[PDB]
């Protein structure tokens, strides 16, 4: 499993620029695909979502119409066609596959991200209320997130995950739906809590744990993600 | 009502539905054929005409039309339980060799492999899950028959055969006797060829029953038979 | 007059009736039982509800010719006159994919693999009911209701010169519904009756000669009955056209009898097609 | 000389099965009051197979299912939301089990093939490929059953049963003694032990461990087609081609009860039980499932509505719901 | 060889303590008696509680 | 194998160049002096039209047959398929059209009197073009270039079953394109012929006989040249759609000259039509 | 009148007919 983009470097503004994302090891055809974007020194920000057969289409609302997304599944190509690029739009851009059935992990693998630097229902809002805590490794380190809607589904799914951004490094997926780990992800995390509260609790910190948490909803159109919870020694 | 990732998988069923109905469709066309009889029938030898441990599945496509030839021979387990398998098969090529009456196992109790065929034969054609299901019989090695019909007469083995020595009145007798072997003559026609070094007579003679099938089943399903 | 007159009535009223009886009866046995997985009864369904239309719009013509004028208002008569044209060309259509249908499935039986589909039939049904469909327009758009002789009158209005596009009408209702199916009909069943001859299965033994035997009888008789029933119709309104004969009594129970014989073809459909298949004989059988 | 022998001691056996047995079941039973009239209602109508379906596996969430059908799919079902999970198109088309693991990794599948098929249902890529396929029997696969992630028994047609190693792949032990094709296989709830029934009218317990046969159970006429565990694990009810159902004790090591009636001439496909064990479950040939009452040999309840041969059946872990596989491509669930 | 092994496996076969079938028959009541609340076949459950529903 | 290609496309620029010479040639008489003032001038315009607009897609076919392959791409591909199809319908029918026109002109004076006016044969046209447009506009949409062993085609391309509704549309073209236009075309110039007999003022002289006489050869003309034209080319496609033919040199010279002899009859027409006719050659001795 | 009317059809065949310019 690999995922590698390309057609990036600068751009001036008003003009336009197609990136491709090129897949390998995995059933490219399978797998929806979600593109998100990221400020040099601010959070995440997704962008837009492309299911499996090209069948159903979603974008954010700052975004909708100057982006369009197309996949080609006998190349496995990720294609992302941009035109009338403004000055907010100096972003790393990371693509992600994510399948969706009952069990699956989606949001689980995260693109490299390419750069593009330019010269000149009511959307649930995710509040992370602190910003940084210092910490020491070993004791038991506890991250509040909370929401503006309820999001425990009438299906008892609520659909709060969480993701951890390394310094120089592409986010990993930590947890998905606030109670299952993510496969590879060591016990060291846990999530808990209701809905409006959540908590993730990492017991018997360790190195290479040092980074960014996301807690995003995955509720309904479009993707709102957090603030981001920083750490650091 | 739905969330976005139940209807996800709802669109993930509907592409494997249609997924599943292509590969029905696809499966629907081929014409599935089950080849019986025994060891010593020759059942290699005209599988490898019509191409140029379990079940050996053939694939040749004859004028546009998709063959799949089913060999059970490998496997030694009662026939009855997993006979009700190929209920929904076109016709079924029962293949034995002429040669067979000479030739006897190594029994303390002598007995005629050629019996054991018509045994065979009765047991196929009588079984309740195949009734309506068409036999395409292969007669082989002609020749060596022809052979042994004149150093050897076909009165040992049987003494009801009182026809005079010839391979034409002999080979007669043991067709019509393998048609009489037939309890149900009305809804079930059994094909006889007689094998030989041809490719092109064989799977010719094959794809003629299999349209006479396809016409019996086309009939039925307009409403007529 | 009188005698006539209920002679007519009762003509009319006893095609409707049964007409409407055995087509809504192969409906039910359809709908309810069947629930149209095979080709055949998706054909069979359709001609069940094109000869139900057209059977219902005969009350209308038989309080047209009771009352003497018509009451019911010009936009009933142009619903009426567009139901009755677009379900009879539809039936008769329907007669020809059929008979095409059961050609190829005897002659090409490795092309009726492909060609005996639900899909496929599906697409060809929606296909003559679009045919239909471009007639049922323009004689929905002609039909009006005309002042004459004190009487309403519902019927079709032709843009000048009348004579013209009143007899190209004719001569098309001829053609595509006389000269055409007649020559599918015969030309298929024909092939078919040869080569269901030809087949080493149907010969041989008494008991498959007799269903071969049967089988031909079968195929005779529908086509039997299309002929005798929609030629004299057909013939009638050419010799009308062409020839002013003076009106007479005989004039009136000639023309309404051949419209009930032309009616009775949709009427004995569901009798003819559908109680006559084997298959719905055993669904009469075991429920 | 041996022949007499053993003559001698099964007749010895007889005997001390004849002196154990001192009140019958249903005499003892006969207080306790009738459950009376069960109707179970179809809840979810699976469709899309268009094969013939032979097998079907509860998994130990009680939502996801697997389902093997003669197009040569295994279908992987969510049984609440209708959906379909996966759809693994097999290498062989003739297929008669498929089993699915506890854990949910793995999912099996065999039939005339003769060869076992792995299916890992986690992978990282995201296609469900061969995992590990087994082979060596001489007999066409008849039932296979994941003990673990890493073992597993199944039963063949040559008479033999093995205890395989997925990871090696090489079968550890083997299971020999049947005279006739053992049809099906049942486990325990503790696992240590199984008990499995051949063509030869019998069935046996086989200790996994010891890998020797525990126990032997005769009493039924004709080939037995299936075999369940009760709940405790001290009992199990076999199902035979004879119109009859037997339910025999492994202390008791007898034929406790009968389950037959005199209208059904036709043979009983599956067989299983409630997570009470009051119910037992059965589908026959009459196009029919019938739910018996275990402890009065009486009959509970009827569930028809299938066109064709039921061939499976099976009840969930919790028990909320059963569901029955049938030769009409419909997969219909009962509550 | 097999006739031996036969009999050898028939005599271990016979060696073995048959308890009472009265105590089985009793600690089979006693089960079904135990787990006949926890059943949802054999006793009704309401819908609401019903993960099985029908849907509009 | 060079001559063949030489004498193929000497043939195709051949007509090509004849039939745009005449089209245009007729219709820069019609529209520079006759100014359309009558209804046979507005037919022979429209004919005129659609013969010169099927004549345009000819070297098309000419580079398609030279280059062995497609290279203008596949909306011209539609284009000039649909242009063809199109206009092969409305030539033939607008010559039906003038056929009925003379019978009704000859042997009903007084029905001619209200048919034969600009505004009924504007809408009788109007109405032909828009007939032509119902076989025009599918044809547009089948019609694409395919990829076959490393060649771009230009060709129709059918739903499954292809062979159902290619040979369909094969039989459909047959029919309306020969079967119909023949027979009416000999019908009403027989009758036509016959009605020309019975008028007293064509016979009782010699000259007046020689006129009949040069009415009735130009009548066999253009019946004839209709005749021999159309028919091979359709039994031809006929003979090749029902049985397979080894590849021969013998029959693409054949199957090219039969196309030719199609568009020759589309190029030799305006000639029959527009110079022999008399009002035509008043005007060219006038000016 | 009837001498006079297939005189006048004549004379309209004939302008018939020279309106289209078979004369
Ligand atoms: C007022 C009516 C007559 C106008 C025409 C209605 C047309 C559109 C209707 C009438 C008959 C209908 C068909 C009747 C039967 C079937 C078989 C079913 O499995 C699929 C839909 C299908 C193929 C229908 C398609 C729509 C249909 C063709
Ligand atoms: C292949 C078969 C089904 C084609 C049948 C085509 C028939 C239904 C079409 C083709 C020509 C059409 C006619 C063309 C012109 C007119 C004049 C208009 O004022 C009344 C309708 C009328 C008379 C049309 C009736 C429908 C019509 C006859
Ligand atoms: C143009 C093509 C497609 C169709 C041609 C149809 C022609 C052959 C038909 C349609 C209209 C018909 C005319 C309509 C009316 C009459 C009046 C009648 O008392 C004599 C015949 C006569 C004069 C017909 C002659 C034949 C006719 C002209
Ligand atoms: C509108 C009506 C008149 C169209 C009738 C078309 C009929 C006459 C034509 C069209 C297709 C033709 C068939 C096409 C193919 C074959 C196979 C050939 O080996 C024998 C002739 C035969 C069987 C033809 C018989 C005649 C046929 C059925
Ligand atoms: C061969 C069978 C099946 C059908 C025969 C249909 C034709 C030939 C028959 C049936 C109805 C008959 C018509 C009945 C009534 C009249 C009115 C009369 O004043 C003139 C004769 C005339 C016009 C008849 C002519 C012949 C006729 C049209
Ligand atoms: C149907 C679509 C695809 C094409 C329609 C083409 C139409 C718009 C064009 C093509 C030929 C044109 C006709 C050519 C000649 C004349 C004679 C003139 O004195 C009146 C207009 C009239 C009668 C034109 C009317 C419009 C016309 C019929
Ligand atoms: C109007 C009268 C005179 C002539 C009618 C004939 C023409 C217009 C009609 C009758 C049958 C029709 C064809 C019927 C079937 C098909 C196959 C479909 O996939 C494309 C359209 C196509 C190819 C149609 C083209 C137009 C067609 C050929
Ligand atoms: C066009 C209108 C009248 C409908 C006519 C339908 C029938 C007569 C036509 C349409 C499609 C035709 C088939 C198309 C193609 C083939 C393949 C050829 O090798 C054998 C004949 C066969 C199988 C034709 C038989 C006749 C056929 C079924
Ligand atoms: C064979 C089918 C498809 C088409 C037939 C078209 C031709 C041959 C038919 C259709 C209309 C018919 C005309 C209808 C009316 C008349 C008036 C009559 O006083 C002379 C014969 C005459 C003129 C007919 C001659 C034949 C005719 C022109
Ligand atoms: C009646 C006159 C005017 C026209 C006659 C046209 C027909 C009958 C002629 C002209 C062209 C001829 C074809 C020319 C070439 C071939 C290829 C050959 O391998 C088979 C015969 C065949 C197919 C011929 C059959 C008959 C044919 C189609
Ligand atoms: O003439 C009239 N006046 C009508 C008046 C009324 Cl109110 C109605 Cl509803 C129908 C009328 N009709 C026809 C309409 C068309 N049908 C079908 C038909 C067509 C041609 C031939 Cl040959 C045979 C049958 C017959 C009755
Ligand atoms: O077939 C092909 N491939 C073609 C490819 C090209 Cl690129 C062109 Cl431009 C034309 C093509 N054509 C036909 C199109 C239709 N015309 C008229 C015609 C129709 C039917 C009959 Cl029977 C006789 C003649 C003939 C050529």
């Amino acid at each position: 499993v690999q995922l590698v983009e390309s057609g990036g470097g600068l751009v001036q503004p008003g003009g336009s620029r197609k990136l491709s994302c090129s897949a390998s090891g995995f059933a490219f055809s399978s797998f929806g695909m979600h593109w998100v974007r990221q400020a040099p020194e601010k959070g995440l920000e997704w962008v837009a979502y492309i299911s499996s057969g090209s069948g159903t289409i979603y974008y954010a609302d700052t975004v909708k119409g100057r982006f369009t997304i197309s996949r080609d599944d006998p190349k496995n190509t990720l294609f992302l066609q941009m035109t009338s690029l403004r000055s907010e739009d100096t972003a790393m851009y990371y693509c992600v596959r994510s399948i969706y059935y009952y069990g699956s992990s989606p949001f689980d693998f995260w693109g490299q991200g390419t750069t593009l630097t330019v010269s000149a229902s009511a959307d649930i809002v995710m509040t992370q209320a602190t910003s940084s805590v210092p910490v020491t490794p070993g004791e038991s380190v506890s991250i509040s997130c909370r929401s503006s809607k309820s999001l425990l589904h009438s299906n008892g799914n609520t659909y709060l995950y969480w993701f951890l951004q390394r310094p120089g490094q592409s986010p990993q997926l930590l947890i998905y739906r606030m109670s299952n780990l993510a496969s590879g992800v060591p016990d060291r995390f846990s999530g808990s809590g209701s809905g409006t509260a959540f908590t993730l609790t990492i017991s018997r910190l360790e190195a290479e744990d040092v980074g960014v948490y996301y807690c995003m909803q995955h509720l309904e159109y479009p993707l709102t993600f957090g603030a981001g919870t920083k750490l650091e020694l | 009502t739905l969330s976005a990732e139940d209807k996800a998988a709802v669109e993930r069923s509907k592409m494997i539905d249609r997924n599943l109905r292509e590969d029905g469709e696809k499966a629907a066309r081929e014409v599935k054929l089950l080849l019986l009889g025994a060891g010593e029938s020759g059942k290699s030898t005209i599988v490898k005409q019509m191409k140029i441990t379990g079940i050996v599945e053939t694939h040749f496509t004859f004028k546009d039309l998709h063959f799949k030839m089913f060999d059970v021979g490998a496997q030694r387990s009662e026939r009855k339980k997993w006979i009700h398998c190929f209920e929904g098969v076109t016709a079924i090529i029962f293949c034995v060799a002429l040669s067979d009456y000479d030739l006897v196992l190594a029994e303390d109790e002598e007995m005629n492999r050629m019996h054991e065929s018509m045994k065979l034969f009765d047991s196929i054609c009588n079984n309740k899950w195949f009734t309506d299901t068409s036999i395409i019989l292969f007669l082989n090695k002609k020749d060596l028959f022809e052979e042994k019909i004149k150093k050897s007469p076909l009165t040992i083995c049987y003494p009801e055969y009182a026809g005079s020595n010839t391979y034409e009145e002999a080979a007669a007798y043991i067709q019509c006797q393998f048609e009489d072997l037939n309890k149900r003559k009305d809804t079930k026609e059994i094909y006889t060829h007689f094998t030989c070094s041809t490719d092109t007579k064989n799977v010719q003679f094959v794809f003629d029953a299999v349209t006479d099938v396809i016409i019996k089943n086309n009939l039925k399903d307009c409403g007529l038979f | 007059s009188m005698i006539t007159a209920i002679t007519i009535m009762a003509l009319y009223s006893i095609v409707c009736v049964v007409g409407l009886f055995g087509n809504f009866l192969v409906m039910y046995v359809i709908v309810r039982y069947t629930k149209m997985k095979t080709a055949t009864n998706i054909y069979i369904f359709n001609l069940a509800l094109a000869d139900a239309l057209a059977t219902s719009t005969l009350p209308f013509q038989s309080v047209n010719y009771l009352m003497g004028t018509w009451p019911f208002g010009t936009i009933l008569c142009k619903i009426v006159i567009s139901i009755d044209y677009y379900n009879m060309f539809t039936s008769i259509f329907t007669l020809c994919t059929m008979s095409v249908d059961r050609y190829i499935a005897v002659c090409h039986p490795v092309k009726a693999l492909d060609f005996r589909t639900p899909r496929n039939a599906k697409i060809i049904n929606v296909c003559n009911w679009i045919l239909s469909s471009a007639i049922g327009l323009p004689v929905m758009f002609m039909a009006t209701t005309k002042y004459r002789q004190g009487s309403i009158d519902c019927t079709l209005t032709f843009s000048h010169p009348t004579w013209y596009w009143e007899n190209l009408l004719k001569i098309c209702v001829f053609i595509f519904a006389f000269i055409m199916p007649v020559l599918i009909i015969t030309v298929c069943y024909g092939l078919m009756i040869l080569r269901l001859k030809s087949v080493r299965m149907l010969s041989g033994s008494k008991e498959k000669d007799r269903n071969l035997r049967r089988i031909t009888r079968m195929v005779l008789v529908v086509v039997a009955v299309f002929i005798v029933c929609w030629t004299p119709i057909h013939i009638y309104v050419i010799i009308k056209a062409l020839v002013t004969i003076p009106e007479t009594t005989f004039q009136t129970v000639s023309w309404h009898f051949c419209i009930a014989l032309g009616y009775t073809n949709s009427c004995l459909n569901p009798v003819l097609y559908a109680f006559l298949d084997e298959n719905f004989k055993r669904c009469f059988r075991e429920f | 000389q041996l022949r007499q022998e053993a003559e001698q001691l099964k007749n010895q056996i007889r005997d001390a099965r004849k002196a154990c047995a001192d009140a019958t079941l249903s005499q003892i039973t006969n207080n306790i009051d009738p459950v009376g009239r069960i109707q179970m209602r179809t809840r979810r109508t699976l469709r899309g197979h268009l094969a013939k379906i032979y097998a079907m596996h509860w998994g130990t969430d009680s939502r996801l299912l697997v389902s093997a059908s003669q197009d040569g799919k295994l279908i992987i079902w969510d049984s609440y939301t209708t959906n379909k999970v996966h759809a693994i198109p097999l290498r062989s088309s003739w297929v008669m089990t498929c089993a699915y693991a506890p854990s949910g990794n793995y999912v099996a599948c065999g039939g005339l093939d003769n060869i076992c098929s792995i299916y890992n249902l986690k992978t990282r890529e995201g296609n469900v490929r061969v995992s590990r396929e087994l082979a060596g029997h001489t007999g066409y696969l008849s039932c296979c059953r994941f003990l673990d992630d890493n073992q597993i028994v199944t039963s063949s047609g040559d008479t033999t049963c093995a205890l395989w190693d997925i990871e090696t792949g090489q079968q550890t032990t083997t299971f020999t003694g049947h005279t006739g094709d053992v049809m099906s296989l049942s486990l325990a709830p503790d696992t240590r032990l199984f008990v499995s029934g051949a063509c030869d009218a019998s069935a046996k317990l086989w200790d996994v461990r010891e890998g020797m046969c525990r126990q032997t159970f005769t009493g039924h006429e004709s080939d037995i087609n299936a075999i369940c565990f009760f709940p405790n694990g001290n009992a199990f009810a076999t199902g035979s081609d004879d119109a009859t159902c037997r339910l025999f004790d492994l202390r008791a090591d007898q034929e406790l009860m009968t389950y037959s009636h005199d209208n059904i001439i036709c043979g009983i496909t599956s067989v299983s039980f409630s997570k009470s064990g009051r119910l037992l479950l059965a589908g026959y040939d009459d196009f029919n499932c019938n739910v018996w009452d275990a402890l009065k040999a009486d009959r509970a309840g009827v569930l028809a509505g299938h066109d064709n041969r039921v061939s499976c059946l099976g009840v969930t872990d919790d028990g909320m719901a059963v569901a029955t596989g049938s030769w009409d491509s419909f997969l219909k669930i009962w509550n | 060889a097999q006739a031996r092994k036969l009999v050898e496996q028939l005599k271990m076969e016979a060696n073995i303590d048959r308890i009472k079938v009265s105590k089985a028959a009793a600690d089979l009541m006693a089960y079904c008696e135990a787990h006949a609340k926890e059943d949802p076949l054999l006793t009704p459950v309401p819908a609401s509680e019903n993960p099985f529903r029908e849907k509009k």
